[PDB]
């Protein structure tokens, strides 16, 4: 998995709300399943394979969570962030 | 208390697709509804006040299939 190689997700930033800083990418056995945006220094709940997983982001978009085997969700700051 | 909720909704057509949008957008507290996804099978719902369990359950009965993908409170 190489995030610098991964294409940007399909995103639309809503005009009213603060612009999320991160791209996340979700893999099953190193195959890209989904991708999106999330806040840095924050927290989200996500469906990761079979589980509803609570995920923390640090200020450099490092995602941590208790992912089920074979799955991972990885982050990075969007361009210019 | 604004939150973003992404739901995977069975909507093959553009016409069950507009069904899902207007239905998600009828929910109390919603600010916007957008469809995204390579397969355009995602509803993105933003608002404050929304019960995600209620969102999905409604879309479920009215479109047949709906699963929560993510809930992110707006920072």
């Amino acid at each position: 998995i190489d995030l610098s190689r991964e294409r940007d997700p399909n995103f639309f930033d809503h005009p009213g709300i603060p612009v999320p800083e991160c791209f996340w990418f979700m893999f099953k056995n190193n195959v890209r399943q989904d991708a999106g945006t999330c806040y840095s220094s924050w927290k989200m709940d996500m469906k990761v394979g079979p589980n509803w997983v609570h995920i923390k982001s640090d200020d450099n978009c490092n995602l941590s969570g208790d992912f089920p085997p074979g799955w991972i969700v990885l982050g990075k700051k969007r361009p210019g962030f | 208390q604004r939150t973003k909720i992404v739901v995977k909704v069975h909507m093959p057509c553009g016409k069950s697709r507009a069904k899902a949008l207007a239905l998600a957008a009828s929910v109390n507290g919603v600010d916007s509804v957008e469809i995204t996804g390579e397969d355009k099978d995602r509803l993105v719902v933003v608002g404050r006040g929304i019960d995600p369990v209620r969102l999905v359950a409604l879309l479920r009965e009215k479109c047949g299939l709906a699963e929560l993908l993510m809930v992110e409170l707006v920072k």
